[PDB]
Order: C-alpha cells, then structure tokens, then sequence
C-alpha cells in the first residue's frame, strides 16, 4: 500500500523548491529531475518558494531544468527572488505561473572580500562579470533589455505578481488546477 | 609597568628631548597621539629636530597617513629610527623621515608591502572597494618610489607580498639613509 | 498490517498544521495536499494550532488550499495567528470550523532592515504593500470591509472564539464530530 | 600613548592653543566633549579661531549635528583640516568649518554618503523610521548643496554610495577651500 | 511477527502524555487519537505524567479528546500539573483516575511582554482572558465554583492524590488493573 | 578624551559657569549626577539661571523624574537647550524647562513618545504592570500637555508612536520656546 | 514499487558531486562508484558543482576515477573550483563537458603551521611539493605547459565557461541531453 | 599591588638607582618600555652602568631585538642578571649583557629555544614566511655562537628543541659569566 | 533489488577507511572484518586516506587485520600519515598498493599531561614505550632498521607516493585495476 | 578596600617599617613586587631586619625562587611570618626565612606539596618537560631537606601529596622555628 | 564610587579614627587589607581600642583565620560591631572580639555554620581533602566553644546546617557581649 502511495507523488511529476537555495538543495533537485526524466517525458511541474541563496547552486538547477528532455513548468508561490529568479526563468515563458499571493524579486549579487588588493581585485572583476551573466540571463528569458535590468537591478526591485507579468518573468496567474 | 622618574612618566620625560616613541600597531587613537605630540613639539621650537622611533607591525593606513601628512607639515626635520620591526605602515613611515635623517638599528626588521582591506556587499559596493584600495596602492606605491629613489615598477613588483629586509639591504634599497650602530 | 494503519491515516483525509508557520512546513502540507488530492476528490480536514510565523509561507499554503480541487475543511484548535490566519482563510466560510478552546489574532506583519535610507524606503514599501495585501485578503474571506481590517490590525487584535466567530473568521464553533 | 607635558596632558595642552582633535567615531560621548570644547573656547575669546582636526569615519547623524550646531553657535570661526580619513559625519564637518578656513592635508581621504540607519517593528514603525531617515537625508543633502555650491541632484546623485576622493578632488568640489602642505 | 507486535501495540488503546506540553507533543497525541478513532469506537486510556507547558497546546489536546466519538479514560501519574490539567480534565469524572503516587497543581497562566504601554496593556487583557477561561474549565470540570478556583490558583495550588480526589480533580485512586 | 584645563576638567570648567552637559541616556547615575549639579548650583547662587544642555535618546522614565522633579525643586531657573538628538525623557526633560528659556539648535531632532516598559510572571504580575505604566503615561501626557499647551487628547494621539520633529515643529507645538542659531 | 524506483537510480549511472570536497564526500562518491562498476562497465555520469576543500580527499576520487573500468564523463555545473577542478580533470578530454552557467577556478593551495622554524620549514617543503604535483597534474590534463600553469595559479585564476574551453579544462559546451 | 616610597613607585625608585626590572613576556610594549629606560639612563650618565634584571618567559623576537640593539646602542654598559626565569628571548638578552656582567641568582632557570612562529594562506606565503623565519633563526644563532663563545654548530644543535640549564651549566656554556650569590 | 544491491557492496570485499582515525572507525572496520571473514576466505582490499587520529584505535584495526583469516590488501590513497600508516602496514609487503596521488607521514606520537611530577613522569615513560613499539613495528614491516625509523621520526616525515617505494612502505604503484 | 593615610597607601606605610605582604598567588608580577623591595630594604639599610608576612596558595615555582634567591641575597636577615595559608611555593617560601626567625601565627595553615606542572607535544617534547620537573622536584626537596634539617626521603615521602599541617606540627617538622601568639 | 573629604577619601577618614570596615566577602585580598589595617592601627598607638565593623557572608576560611591571628596578636583590643550580615567567617571574626566588646546592632543577622569545601581527584586526594576540611572543622568549633561558652557539642549541633540568629540569640548564645542601638 505504500505501494500505490509513492507511486502517486511520483505520478504527480511534481517538485517543490522551498526555502533557502543552496548546494544540498540542489542536489536533492538534481535527483528528482533525473528520477522523474528516466520515468517518462511527460511534463514536471515545480513549486517555487524562494528568498534565493547561493547563486552557482542556483545556476546549476537552472541548467538542470533546461538539460533534462521532460518540459518543465514553474510555479510561483511565495516568494521568488534573487538565485530563485534564476531557477523560475529557467522554464520557457508559456509555462511560467503564478499563484495569485506571490511577490517577486531581482537584485544584484553580493559577496565579500578580504585580503591584498590584488586578491580584492580579482574577486570585483569575478562580481563584476557575475552581475552581467545573471543580468543577461533575466533580460533573455524576460523580453527586457540588458540595460533596463542592468537599471532596474541596481538595487532590490520588488515586484508584486501583477507587476511581475507586465515584466515578462510571469506568464499567467492562476488560482486553481483550472478544475 | 610604565616608571615615573622626577614628575614625568618615562615617555614624557623622552617627549621633553623631542623623543617621539610609536611602539604599536596604528590606529585612529595611535596616530592622534603621534600627530599631537608632533604638532606640540613644532610649535615649541620649530627649529629644532624630532626623533620619531619606529617600531610597528603598521595598522590603519589613513592612520599612517595621518602621521605621514603631519611629518611633512611640520617645519622640523622629522629623524625616523627603526627598531625591532617596521612593517605596513611602519616602514612607510620610516622612508617618510627628513631626507638623511632617516636611520634603523643594525638588527631592525623592515617589511614592505601592498595595502591589505576588505569589501562587502552588492558588486556595486565591492566595486567602489577595489576601485578605492587600487587607488590607495597606487598613490603609496607613487610615495614609496620617490622616497627611495627607485622606479615605479620596480616598487609595484617588491610590494606584491611580503618582502622582509635587513638595515642593510632597507638601505641599499633607498628605505633608509644609514644604519646605527652607537650612541657616538 | 502497516498496510492497513497508514491507509488508515490516509484515508482520514486529515492535516495537521501545528506550530510556527515556516517554509519546511509549507512543504510538508504541500506534499500531503498534492498526495491526497491524487488519491482522491473527496473533502479535507485541516487542524490548525498556528501562532504564525513566515508569511510567505503561509502564502503558499493559502494559495495550495485553494489550488487542489478536493474542497477543504478548516479547525482551528488552540490559536490560529497572522500566518496562521491567513491559512485558515483559504478555506470557504461554510468549511471554516473552531474547537471551543480557541483564540484568533490578525496583526499588521512586522520586519527589519539595515542600510542605506534607499535601502531602507525600498524595504519600507515592499511592507506597507504586503500589510494591504493580508489586510485586503482577510477583509474578502472575513466579510469586513478594508477599512476596517485595517484599523483593527493597527495593534495586536485578540479575538475569542465567540468573536471569531461574529468578526466572521470562524463560521461554525463544534465540540464533537457530530 | 596618552603622554603630559609641563601636568598638562598632550591634548589639554593643545587646546590651549585653540585646537580641537576630533579623531574618532563620532557617537554622544565624543559629541559632548568637541561641544564642550567649542564652547569653552568661545567663552574664553570669541575673537579667535578655533582649530578643529578631523580624522573620523563618521558615526551617529544627531550626535555630529550637535557638534554642527555648535560650530555655528558660537562667534569664533571654526576652522576644520582634515587629515587621515574624513568620512560620512566626518566629511559633513569637514565641509561645515568657516568659508574659506576648511582644509586637508594632501594625502587625506573624504568619503561622502547617504544616511545609514535601521527600522524594526510593525509596518507603522518601519514607514515611520524610513520617512525620518529620508528627511534627514533630505536636509544633510541640502546643507551639504549649500556648503560646497553643488545643486541638490548633484549631491544627492554623488552620495547614492560610498564616494572616495582625494583631498584635490575635494578642493574642486568644494567640500573644501585649499590643501595645506606646510606651516 | 512485528505484525503481532504493533497490532499488540494499538489494541491496548493506550496514549501515554508524558513531559512537557508543546505543540509538537499536541501533533503526536492529535494523530494517535485520530487514528484510534478510526479503528474503533472502543474506550482509549491515557496515561499522563506532565508539568504542563504551552497553554494552548493543552488547549488543543482538551478539545480533541472530546471530539472524538471514543469515551477516553484518563491516568494521572506521577504529576499533572497546568496544562497537563486541562488535558486530564478533558475525560468526564466518572472517568477520571490516579496511580497512588501522583500529586497535582492549578495555577493561573505566566507570561512576558515587551514595548509600549498598549502593547502591554493589550498582552495583559489577553491574559486575564486566559486566566478566566482556564478558571471556568477547571470549576466546570470539578464542580467547584468559579470564585473557588480563582481564589485557589492565585499562588500554585499543590494537591495530593486524596485532596485531588477531594477536590474534584480525581475521581477513582487505583493501584491495579483490577 | 576628555580634556584637563586650566585642576579643572571640561565639563567642571563649565559647570563653573552654570552650564550641565546631558549628553547620554538617562539611568539612575546619570540622574544623580544630573541632581547634584542641579542642587549644587542652586546652593551655591539661587538668583542666576542654570544652562541644561540635553542631548538625549531617553532612557529611565523614573530616572528622568528625578531630573524633572529638582529642576522644579531648585529656585534657580533651568534652561533647557536641546542640541543633536532629544528623544523620549529627553525631550521630556527639554520642555520642562522654565516658561521662555527653552531652547532648541536649528538642527535638533525632537522626538516624543509613549512610555515602554515590560511585564513578567502570572496574569496578577503582569496586570499590576500594565496598570502601572498606564498610570505613568497617563500623568506623562498630563504634564506634557500643560507645558505645551496642547489638550491632553492631541499629546495622547501624538505620541502613540515614534514621533519625530524639528527645531520649528518642536516650536509651533510648544515643546520649545525658540530656535537658538547664533550667539546674540 | 521501490524496486523500480531505485533501480531507475542506480540506471541512470549518474553520481552527483555537490559542495565541498572532504573526506566524508570521497567515501561516498568511493563507494557510488564501486558499486556503479560492480554493476556493469556502461559509462557514468558525474555532475560537479564545488568550491574545492581536502585537496587529499579530492586526490582520492580523482584517482578512484581513473581507477574504475567503467568510462567517467564529467558535467561541470555551477563552479568548479580548486580540488574540484582535480576530480574535474580526471576524465579524459573528449568527456569533459560544461553546463552553460559554469565558472571555473584554478590556484595553488593554502594551509597554515605553527611551531618550531624546523616544523614550518618542513610544512614549507611539503606545500611546494603539493603545488608541483597538482600543477603537474592541471597541465597534463589540460594540455598547458607546467610554466603556463604554474604562473597562472599565482593568484586565484577565475574563468567563464568558454575560456575553461579555450584553456583546455573544458571540451564541449552543452545545454541538453541532445 | 605596586607600593610606593619616598612620589615614586617601587620601580621608579629602583630605577633612580639605574636598575631596571624586566618581569614579563616581551612584547611591544615591554619592548618600548625597557628601551625607553635604557635611552634616558644613558642620556643621564653615560659612564655608570646599568643594571638589566631579567625575568622573563621570552615572546616577540623582534620585540627582544628592540632592547637588544638599545643595550648595544647606549654607551653605558648594561649588566644582565637573571633571576627566577629567563627563557627564550630572555635567555638571548641575558647573554647579551656587556662582557663580564652577565650574571645569573643561583637557582634561576636558563632556556634556550629555536624561534617559534607561524605561516598562514597561499603557498608562496608559506614560503616567504619559512624563509624569513629561517633566516632569523640564522642570525639568532650567529649571534648567541659569539656571545658564548661555542660553534655555530653547537648552538644548532642545542637549540633544536627547549633545553633547560641550572645557573651553573649557563656559566659553563658561556651564557652568564658568574653566578651571584651574595651581594658582592 | 536491494537484494542484488547490498549483495554487490559485500561482494566486492572492500572496505573504506576515510578520515580520522577513532574507536568509532575502529568498531565500523571491526564489524566490517569480522562479517566479510564469516563469508568467506576470498581477500579483501582496504582503501586507506587517513591523517591517523586515534594510536591505540589505529593499533586495534592493525592487529584485526591479522586477527582475520582472509588474506587483507591495502591500497593508500590521498594520504596515510601516523595511525593511518601502522594500518596501512598490517597487510603483507606483497599486498601493500598505492594510487599515484597519495602522500606518507611518519613521526613520533603526541600527547600531553598536568598534574604532580610523578604524573607527569609516569605518562612520560608511557609515550617513550610507545614511540618505541610503533617504530619497531614500523622497522619491521617496512625493512629499515629500528634506528634508521628512529632517526627519521623525530620530526614529520613526509614521503611522496615513489619514496614511500623506496622506503619500503609501498609496494606497488597503481593506476588501474588492471 | 585600599585606604591611603598620612601621602603613602597603607601597604607603602607597612614598607617604610620594613614590612613586606605577600598576600596572594606567585606570579612574575607579583615575583617582581616583592624583589624590587627586598632590593629596596636592603639598600636602605643592610643592618635591619626585613619581615616577610606570607598569606600565599603558592605559584610558578620560578617566579617564587626569584624572590627566594633575593632573600638568601640581600644582606638583611628576611624573618618570614605565616598568616592563613602558606601552601606550596608560599611554604617553601616560608621554611627559607632567616634561621631563628621563621614563624607562624597560631591558626595559620602550612601546606606542602611536590611540584606541579604540563607537558604537550610529541614523545620527545614531554620527555623534556618531565626530565625538567623532577630536577626541579629533586632540587626543591634538597633545599627543603636542608632548612628543615629532614632527610631528603622525608621530604620526598611527605610531600607526595598535599600535606596539610598546624603552625605546631610545621614547628616539629623544623619548617618554622616558633609559633608568634601576642606582640610580646 | 568612594565619596572622599578634606585628600582622605572616606573609609581612609574612618580609619583616621581606627575604624575598620570590613563590608564584602572574604578572600586573600580583603584579609591582607584588614591585616595591614590592624598592623597598622596597633603599630600607631598599642594603647586605643580598633572597631571592627563587620558585614560579610564569610567567604574562604584560611584569609578568615589570617585576620582572626591578628586580632589576636595586636596588642590592642578589637571591638566587633555586626551590621546586616554577619555569617560564616563573618560571624567566627564576630565572635573573635574583645571579650565585653563584641556587639551587633538590633536588626543585624548572625548566621552560623560548618565549613564548606571541595576536594576532586583519586580517593587518596579525595581522602587528604577530607581529611584536612574535617580538622579545619574541629578547631572551628573548639575555638567557638571557647569563645561563646557553649560545649563543644553544643557548637558541633547547631553549626549542622546554616542557623540564622537575631542579634537578641547571637547574645543569649554567647557569639556577642551586647546589643548597640544608639549612641
Ligand atoms: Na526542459
Ligand atoms: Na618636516
Ligand atoms: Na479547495
Ligand atoms: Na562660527
Ligand atoms: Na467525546
Ligand atoms: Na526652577
Ligand atoms: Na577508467
Ligand atoms: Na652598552
Ligand atoms: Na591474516
Ligand atoms: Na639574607
Ligand atoms: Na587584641
């Protein structure tokens, strides 16, 4: 009987990312994204409720996502923010939802450094270029520009779920299964 | 334990010979000291020099700087003499002295150095950082090559770690004027 | 024979949301609403002994109320608060029930933030939205106005279960199954 | 080092000279003594200037507007010289010294900046603390436009973030009025 | 043969409660009792042995022994004190039972609050709420009067196994099983 | 830090002209010192008018009762001059001084308040503790609203939360009687 | 139903290194590969996403790598950085692959002593060799020169994905399956 | 506990007499504090000898350096007397006593030592910081080889780890040259 | 299937001895010896990358190595250094494997005591019989002489993977499993 | 509690009657103290007594033969008088007053003891130490042998462990010479 | 904070008056300053009476027993006055004064006691510490017997546990002469 109950969360082809992201949450992501992949190519769908964390824990998801051959749907919950962003943009825009009490938002990364200057240096050209790749990334996946990003990262740029849509990192707010 | 010998404390009785003793890491209380005892003594006799002993691991650089900026504004001729160790700041310090009057004991440790700092925050934040403590590298390194006499370069590539040296080779580089070895 | 005991607790079709509102406990209901909706179209019974917590959390546990098509049935038992509030409001007020020793508390949500005044006004917006936003959802599951929600959560507002009830956040008060 | 010299203790017996040595974090205690200080010289003479050397990373924005207010108060003109490091409250008093008596010494670093500060509690407490710090930020930029002669955007675009300068770009500005070298 | 075993397990229909009260402990004891209630409707023993804790825990255990259709039956042992209390008084007189080396306390609720005079004056109104919730529970279930137990649990009320008999609290001090 | 001239100390030497520095938060020594002083210069010439400077974050509301209290005891009429920050007891203290001579500098942060306190132990503890903070907001606003002139409803409403003001609103509200800019 | 569940585990041969490189994560990768080469000599797959730690225990699976029958091919995901990079180059050029947000990071290695000049001195000797070795072991896989590598990992040497290419870290860029 | 006689303090008293008390770890400090006294007896009277009590566990080697090169540096003569302890650097600054004086009380422990130290970060740090320390070790050796008299080689081999000496055994390596017992 | 999963962890005879030495890692190998020898006589092969940690657990993992019938190879990995090495050194010179990326340290133990004189002086004679039990076992497995280990593990001796061949300690260097 | 009476405190008062406390555990600082004025007694006249008053748990066995070596140096007789507790170095401090003149009050307890100490490191580092400490150990018990006029395997066998005795059984044991009652 | 009264501070302005106040627990500190004060007082004038004014739980009995010896060994009397507490060492000192001359004010608290102690180690340690406290014990109470008047066992009973006293009992029990309520 345990039987026909995990069979049924794995009938589901549902993930839930809540909470901090970091490597471990990454790996336990990874795992299920593989499991489900060798299972069928049916859709998956992933719930995300995420204040972000670790940024390369966060690309890995995103490029996870985007490797397996599954279609992968997301949805908002919550919040989405920072390494978050990443992970939801992952999904292609006609498969990009949101529950309707869901706030979103996008910043630059942080960090930080001590030692020589030479060693502070190397470390701010490695920001510098993160900044750019991750804001080339939302301005892709969003149908904004580089630069509008570019500007609108600048500092935490909240989002409520209505503005969020109008931005291009929401495609559709719903409520119900549609049942 | 710190003697008091008549009243005056030990360092206030060698701060009446126009003794000035930074035995210490530097920082903002450090430097003030330093910087009110030069003051003082200028404006007691502006015409005769001050003996500033060194002995510092270095500390704050805008705290160096401090005692830098007032060495020079004062109309005494600041004589720096290393004792023990003058790292960072400390050897900085020591090449800041009146041009000759610059001296180490004969087993002082001298070491130069590229400027150490932090960054924290948003890349915009760890940017204006990196973009600051350059700057300050930059400009002690441009300070350094005149005091010594030796191209830019060549002080860029000697600062990039940890460079200890003798009195002597302190003085073939052009940190200090001359070692001393007796009173007489 | 733990066939027939696990079975047992899923066939209940019951939810437990006991203690601070967290985002690990967001996930845990999670899972077991997607379970038992997969199972089945049948009703669900949540319990609910929450002073709140995380509100985004309690967000997402509203909003997977809602979501799933098996219609549910909230009780509250001992406090329901903030978050917890919020959660027991998912439930339509015909499905919303209370055990007799039950206290109710709606406030305005609280935070901090360091920094730069930029930093801070950034912050300070982002909180006086999400007040408007709980404020806005208790007022249209509860009946109130905005208004009036809003001048109630000013301070820490304490309801018993009789006023819980009257205020419109508890329909039904029960002592027994029936 | 805290040394005397005669039992005059080293800063006591500057401040004979009309000289104050602001070389701290500026928090209600140093507030009081540099007030006190001011004051004090000013009741003594009111015809001389006051020498104030800054060598601060700033602090508390009351406890600075305390000493500001004072520089103001009393009669005497206060010079300021700003040495080591003069940023955020540090800077703000830099600037606020008597015109044309506000200098650095060649190798000192001015920082400029916005306001920092926090807000805990309910959302009610939170809009009141960031609606007071915004005003505060508001009337620093303001006197800070009218100190240096810049316009309020530009100072307020400059202060965004943590803004170093050399003591040369200070001079062009107008945080203050000339570098000093010698005596 | 662990099929013997914890089938062995649920046929005694025994819950024990034992430390402290949390909401935790009110999960545990809510999930058990609801899964008894499922296998039948046979009379369920607990066994408690709890200096109390957190009120509305306590609050949450009360209710749920009297939502369930089982007659449950109650064991003090060792103490029960506070919310313990309204836990064991939860279970009708008849029902109510202590092994010989129990003793038993009532006391009125404790607490803390910090910042502005209303956000204290509000924390205390909460209080002597409790306070007078809790006092007319216990008077209800023990048959003295409200004013009674208000004065008793003043200062904490320490009751032997006989006085707690006397009392009202216990109703049957048994040694055995029979 | 905390000069020596001539042996008098800063704040002595001022204290010699009737000034009092309240510069920090108010506790029970704080108060005493504070009370001393006040009682002090009162002894020594009732006639000349007495300089409380404050600049204050608050602090023990009976503390500054002790405060608030001499200053009404004393014949000498107190000047208040807030200057920086005068928050809470401290604003408290700044607009009890006497009718006409309370001042603030044109940057001066007032800020008014209602009382904070905290309650521990059983309902009957905590219920003596509310209503004992009450009691002390209740004469607070009393005391307040006579010194302002305002109605006791409008200091009840003002204060319900962290009420910040200028120099001119402090003025226009009566917590103060001027702005003091300059020497004149 | 766990018998088709873990053995889809187990089937897709895919280890997943993630986070940093100790001696604890070495027993685990050891012992995922022995029992993935028990299994067969299909290929496997291992996913790398670290910051580096033991350079010891990253010596280990890189030796466990090539010490296996079965082909390795290596997916670097997020960063690989220092004793990450070792385990990343153990595979052979042509299965060195890269997700698209990757960066990468090679340098010499840090430690600390303290003690006698005789205990530093030999601590000093010992990082040297270390340095050599792992230099040694970048350039040989990499196709750089010792001399290149050796100036290069002066200071910490961070590249992007597609100059890990160029470099010779990297092989093929990939964003799906195929 | 420091008494003091007669406006002197115990230390300041005995330092009337030329006698100064090194009772502690050495460190920066210390360091300034013994150089500080050392520099004002010679400038006082630089015919009579100075009287170096030395107690001490050891501690920063350039600290130690620091008096060493003042000891040499005045024109007076310092005498060593160990007393209690004198270990590591303690032991160095006892031999370094002018030729002649350096005494030790009967049952005063000697301990020469290898230098201690630390090496942090990258491993060209590790490398810069081994060298630098080997070449202290080096020079350390140099000297104490002339100063007692015995081979470099010897002075290596016995310093590889703590070796502990009775006065006497002291006085035969060529560490002190006499053991005090009574006065004169 | 976790019938032909664990069944393949145990067919491959091979137990991991990673990380510091202890009485913990010695009862895990212990249990691990004594299973794998009641099933059969076929050898079995330790992977050792160890610090050492623990002498007198190293000492106890060391003689259960030869308690045990079954012929025991040992492959050094990483590094194996102190306890690690009188470990490693169980096994047979013939049976003694090495990966290339390993690194050797031998020295003398190391200890501490407080307390009275004699305390001091008996923990003293113990920690020199020691030194001197753990080089003779060490002279004896590796053929140096007792002098020659005494002479050499006054200080850390550290050996590269070719010089601990050279030494004695290594037999053979390995790549692959051939 | 440390009163001043006439410019002396009362401890600098009891000095200048040649009275010297030893009230507290031996360190170096404390080792220093109690020289420096057994130095100071004894140039200020070598002809009168000193009396050493020990209320002392002991210490660093170093710090404490630092003041025993000065004892047996300066030319005054030191008369010791144990008051409280002198156990271990405080003890043996005790038993090396001048001959005669080594007494205790009547409840004071008197404590002996073999040495304690630490030794971390490697086999050969903690053979050091322990080599160290019992000739340290032999050395003690041959001084203590020597005063008390005990066989050196008394002292060995009695000072095993802590060996707590009256002012009486000290007396018996030869470790003071008389019991002071009244000031007659 | 030490009020001081002309360069005197105040408990120096007592002492002047050969007043001891001995107001804090007992530990090898407090005993060297009341034994240099005794030493001190008896040195000036052998002849006058010391007052010991005594507030202290008591605290370690060997510094206790330092300045009880010295009490003994000045040549003059030392008048004991109890205030507020006086327990352990505290009330043994108490009862050390001049016989006729010990007193405690009307509402000071006497407690007595049997000593306190630790001992850690192997039994032979632990039986040395035993040993040794269980001595310590005996001649507390001899000393105690003698000074009260009370036999041995009748001290060994009632310091069993702590036993709180009025000053009214510490009299009828012999630890006082006389009871002080003005002057
Ligand atoms: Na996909
Ligand atoms: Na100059
Ligand atoms: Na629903
Ligand atoms: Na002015
Ligand atoms: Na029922
Ligand atoms: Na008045
Ligand atoms: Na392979
Ligand atoms: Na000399
Ligand atoms: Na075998
Ligand atoms: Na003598
Ligand atoms: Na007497």
């Amino acid at each position: 009987i345990t039987n026909i109950l995990t069979q049924k969360l794995i009938d589901t082809r549902t993930v839930l990312i809540y909470g901090e992201i970091n490597q471990e949450l990454a790996e336990d992501v990874s795992k299920q994204l593989l499991l489900l992949e060798s299972i069928s190519n049916d859709p998956i769908t992933i719930f995300i409720n995420s204040q972000g964390g670790h940024v390369e824990a966060g690309d890995t998801i995103h490029d996870m996502i985007k490797f397996i051959k599954p279609t992968v749907k997301v949805v908002g919950t919550g919040w989405v923010a920072s390494a978050g962003i990443t992970i939801y943009l992952a999904a292609e825009k006609e498969n990009r939802f949101s529950l309707p009490n869901t706030r979103y938002m996008i910043h630059q990364p942080a960090g930080g450094v001590q030692g020589q200057s030479t060693e502070i240096e190397i470390e701010a050209k490695e920001i510098i270029r993160m900044r750019e790749r991750i804001n080339r990334l939302i301005a892709e996946a969003t149908g904004q520009s580089y630069e509008q990003i570019s500007k609108d990262t600048d500092r935490n740029f909240w989002l409520s779920v209505n503005e969020a849509k109008d931005y291009g990192i929401v495609n559709e707010i719903i409520e119900n299964r549609d049942g | 334990l710190i003697p008091t010998v008549i009243a005056y404390d030990i360092y206030s009785r060698l701060l009446k010979d126009r003794i000035i003793m930074l035995g210490s890491a530097i920082d903002d209380n450090v430097a003030n000291s330093i910087v009110s005892q030069l003051l003082f003594l200028d404006a007691q006799d502006p015409e005769k020099d001050i003996f500033l002993y060194i002995n510092s691991p270095g500390g704050s650089i805008s705290a160096g700087m401090a005692i830098y900026d007032t060495m020079n504004f004062v109309k005494a001729d600041v004589q720096t003499i290393g004792m023990g160790m003058a790292a960072s700041m400390g050897s900085f310090l020591l090449t800041a002295g009146a041009n000759g009057k610059r001296f180490a004991l004969p087993n002082a440790e001298i070491m130069i150095h590229q400027p150490l700092g932090g960054a924290q925050g948003q890349a915009t934040e760890i940017e204006i950082a990196a973009r600051h403590i350059l700057k300050i590298k930059e400009r002690m390194n441009t300070i350094m090559a005149e005091k010594t006499g030796q191209p830019y370069e060549v002080i860029a590539r000697d600062t990039d770690r940890d460079n200890f040296m003798t009195a002597q080779e302190a003085k073939d580089y052009g940190l200090i004027d001359d070692i001393i070895i007796n009173k007489s």
